[PDB]
RNA sequence: AUGAUGAGGUUAAUAGGUUCGAGGUGGAAGCAUGGUGACAUGUGGAGCUGACGAAUACUAAUCGAUCGAAGACUUAAU
RNA sequence: CGCGAGCUGGGUUCAGAACGUCGUGAGACAGUUCGGUCCCUAUCCGUCGUGGGCGUAGGAAAUUUGAGAGGAGCUGUCCUU
RNA sequence: GACAAUGGUAGGAGAGCGUUCUAAGGGCGUUGAAGCAUGAUCGUAAGGACAUGUGGAGCGCUUAGAAGUGAGAAUGCCGGUGUGAGUAGCGAAAGACGGGUGAGAAUCCCGUCCACCGAUUGACUAAGGUUUCCAGAGGAAGGCUCGUCCGCUCUGGGUUAGU
RNA sequence: ACCGAUAGUGAACCAGUACCGUGAGGGAAAGGUGAAAAGCACCCCGGAAGGGGAGUGAAAUAGAACCUGAAACCGUGUGCU
RNA sequence: UUAAGUUAUUAAGGGCGCACGGUGGAUGCCUUGGCACUAGAAGCCGAUGAAGGACGUUACUAACGACGAUAUGCUUUGGG
C-alpha cells in the first residue's frame, strides 16, 4: 500500500475523509495516488453496505466520518444511512467495480495528476 | 512572407523558457498549439500567447493562410534582470537574480 | 537573545536632543558642526 | 566543495545535452475538440 | 533513486474490486441464559484480517502516435 | 611514522586554576594536576553503480564463443593404519 | 664598394610611435565629422591608411609647444557579466472535499469534516512602532511557490472624555 | 595649452539627500527623445502587459530605460569539421 | 554467390569560421555644474529678539523655492 507523504494516523484520516465526501458528492477530483488508494477503500465499504445487517453497520462507522446529506424535500440522511440505502441498492448486482478513474491533467502549482474518482 | 510576435520582458528566466521553446520550433503552427497547451511547465501558456498574437499578425496584416503556417524561429533572449538580495546567516547576503526575457516566434509558410 | 538598542522615547530625547546639547558648550559644539554640514536634522 | 577550475562554455554545454524536455502524448480526441493528452480526459475544449 | 529490467495492455487475468482460501488473532456483534452484581455460558474455532493463493472481466490497462532496412567498392575462387 | 574535505580528540602549544621547583618580581618549567568550540552543498581526476548516443557495410529477435579481467586459495581436532 | 659588428636580466646610452591640449599655416565635413563594426592593406616596431556599413556633428594634416600621455597583473577601485547550477535552499506543524470567484485557483472566498493550542497560539494592557487601522479598487514590484488575495499598491475614510 | 558625468565640489539630477549608527559621526549612486512633442489617432492579438499594422517625424533598431551602443555574457542560424 | 581486403555514410552533441539578435553601458560628441584665479566692493549679526529652524500660506499640493496669518504676497516711488 501507498503512504502517501503522511504519517500512520494522519493518512487514516485523510483516507476516510476522502471517501465519506466521495458517498456525499458521489464523484470527487483528487491527486492520482490519492484515488488509488481510495478506490479500495470505499469499495470495502459498499461490500459493506450489500450486507446490511446490524454488524456491518457498526463496521461502515469505523470509517464514515459523521457528515449530513441535505437531501431533497429538505431531508436530512447521514453518510452511514445514505451508504446503506442508495448505494447499496444501486449495486446489489454488480460483483465489483464500484469505481472509475478517469485522468486528468496535470494541475498548475504542481505536475499533480489531477484525476476524477467517480462511482460506478 | 513572415509575421513576428515578440514578448519583452517576461519574468520566466530565460534558460527556463528555451526548454519548451525548443520543442515547438520547426513545426506546423497547428501542432505547436498543441504542444504548448499539454507541457506542465510555467512557460507553456506565456509561449502558447505569444504563438497567438503572430498566427494573429499573419491572417490580420498580412492577409496569410493561417492554416498552413510553420513556426521558423523560436528564440528567447535575455532581458533586464532585478537583482534581489537574500538574508541567509551571520549577516550575510546573497545575490537573488530575477531573470527576464525577451520571447520571440516568428511563423511564415515558406514562400516569397 | 537581547540585542542592544531597546528602544525608549524618553531617554533617547533626554540623552541627546536639543535641550541636552545646548545644556553644555560641548554640545553646542556639535550643533554648530551639523549647522556647518547642512545636516538636515539636528540632536 | 569548491571548483578548482571554472567551467568553459564547451563543458557546460556538453553536460546539459541531457537536459531536455519530451513532446507529451497529442492523441485526437474523437468526438470534438482538440488534441488530449494520451489516455486522459479531457476538461476543456474537448468533449473526452 | 532515476531511468533501465521484467510481467501485461481486451483475442486481456496486468492491477484493483468481488468470491473462495492459506496464514494470523482467539471466541465478534446482536441475542439468550445464569449471577444482586462486576461478569460468566450458549448461539459459534466465532468474527476480523495489509502485502500470500486461486477464481472472476466488475473497474481500469481507450483511441491512437512515433521510430525502423533497401544491403559500398576492390580482388579471388565459384 | 597509509588513511580526520572518512570518524573520534584521550595525548598535546590556547585563555582558567592548583602543587612542586625557579625567579625580588611580572612570571617561568617542558614537572605535574582539573577544565577546555574538530568548518566545507564534490567542479575535475580517480572509484562504486547505472543510462543515452554512435560504431560494428542490410535491418531485426534470440542463443552463444572467450581475447581477456576479477573472485576464490586458510586450517585445526579425532579415528584407523 | 669592401670589411666588421648585432643573445642578453639589474642598469647606462640613443632614436622613435601614438595620446589630449595650444599656437601658426593649410585643410576636410549633412554629397555625412568623430566614434563604432568588418576587411584578404602598408610600415622593421610602437603604428599608419583605405574601402564598406553604422553613425548624425565635428575632426584632420604640417611645424612647434605644453602635459592628468600609453596598463595585464597591486587578495587594486568601480561597474557590468558568468562559473558553480537548474544545483543547495524554499525558516519547526494536517488537512481533506464541495460550492463560488475569475484570463487563469494545491493556495482567494464560503461551506462541511478533520486536526492543533487551550496557566494559552486565549483574552486585556504597557513599552515600542507609527496609519500598518477601515472601506472599495488593483496585481507590475514586495510575499522564498502560486495569487483573482495581503501588513503590498490606488482611492476614500477612521481615533470625540468635568469623572 | 581647468574639468568634461568612474572627471570636475560629496553633490551638473527636488545632497550632506536616500542610507548606516544609540550617539557623535559616516555618507552615496543617479546628465543626453527630437529641430519642434509633432509623445504613435485608428486596426488586430491579449485579462493586462506586450506586440503586428497604420500614422508623425529627415530618421521610431530617435518610442519616453528614448544620442551614439564597445567588450564580457546570452542566443538562433549555418560553411567546413 | 561465397570469401578476403579497403573505404565510407552517423552528429546525440561539440569545435572553428560566418551571419543575425539580445544583454550591457565603454567610447565619441555635448553641458546646466564645478575648478583655479584676476580686478573692484565688501567682511560681524543679535534683547528693537539674531544665525538657524519648525509649522504654515496657491483652486486642486507631495516636495523645493517663495512669502508668514496682510502668508505662492500688501503699499508706494521709478523702470517696463
Amino acid at each position: 500500500y501507498r503512504k502517501l507523504g503522511r504519517t500512520s494516523d494522519q493518512r487514516k484520516a485523510m483516507l476516510r475523509d476522502l471517501a465519506t465526501s466521495l458517498i456525499i458528492s458521489e464523484r470527487i477530483e483528487t491527486t492520482e495516488a490519492r484515488a488509488k488508494e481510495v478506490r479500495s477503500v470505499v469499495e470495502k465499504l459498499i461490500t459493506l453496505g450489500k450486507k446490511g445487517d446490524l454488524a456491518s453497520r457498526r463496521n461502515a462507522a469505523k470509517t464514515l466520518r459523521n457528515v449530513e446529506i441535505l437531501n431533497e424535500d429538505e431531508t436530512t440522511q447521514t453518510a452511514l444511512q445514505k451508504l446503506f440505502g442508495e448505494i447499496a441498492e444501486r449495486y446489489t448486482e454488480r460483483q465489483g467495480g464500484y469505481t472509475r478513474i478517469l485522468k486528468q491533467g496535470p494541475r498548475r502549482g504542481d505536475g499533480a495528476e489531477s484525476v476524477i474518482i467517480e462511482l460506478v | 512572407m513572415e509575421a513576428k510576435a515578440v514578448a519583452r520582458t517576461i519574468r520566466i528566466a530565460p534558460r527556463k523558457v528555451r526548454l519548451v521553446l525548443d520543442l515547438i520550433r520547426g513545426k506546423n503552427a497547428a501542432e505547436a498549439i498543441a504542444i504548448l497547451k499539454l507541457t506542465n511547465k510555467a512557460s507553456s501558456p506565456v509561449i502558447e500567447k505569444v504563438l497567438m498574437s503572430a498566427l494573429a499578425n499573419a491572417e490580420h496584416n498580412y492577409d496569410m493562410n493561417t492554416d498552413e503556417l510553420v513556426v521558423k524561429e523560436a528564440y528567447a533572449n535575455e532581458g533586464p534582470t532585478l537583482k534581489r538580495f537574500r538574508p541567509r546567516a551571520q549577516g550575510r547576503a546573497s545575490a537573488i537574480n530575477k531573470r527576464t526575457s525577451h520571447i520571440t516566434i516568428v511563423v511564415s509558410d515558406g514562400k516569397e | 537573545v537581547k540585542r542592544t538598542y531597546q528602544p525608549n522615547k524618553r531617554k533617547h530625547s533626554k540623552v541627546h536632543g536639543f535641550r541636552k546639547r545646548m545644556s553644555t558648550k560641548n554640545g553646542r559644539k556639535v550643533l554648530a558642526r551639523r549647522r556647518r554640514k547642512g545636516r538636515k536634522v539636528l540632536s | 566543495a569548491v571548483p578548482k577550475r571554472r567551467t568553459s562554455k564547451t563543458r557546460k554545454n556538453k553536460r546539459r545535452t541531457h537536459f531536455k524536455i519530451s513532446v507529451p502524448g497529442m492523441t485526437e480526441c474523437p468526438n470534438c475538440g482538440e488534441y488530449k493528452l494520451s489516455h486522459r480526459v479531457c476538461k476543456n475544449c474537448g468533449s473526452y
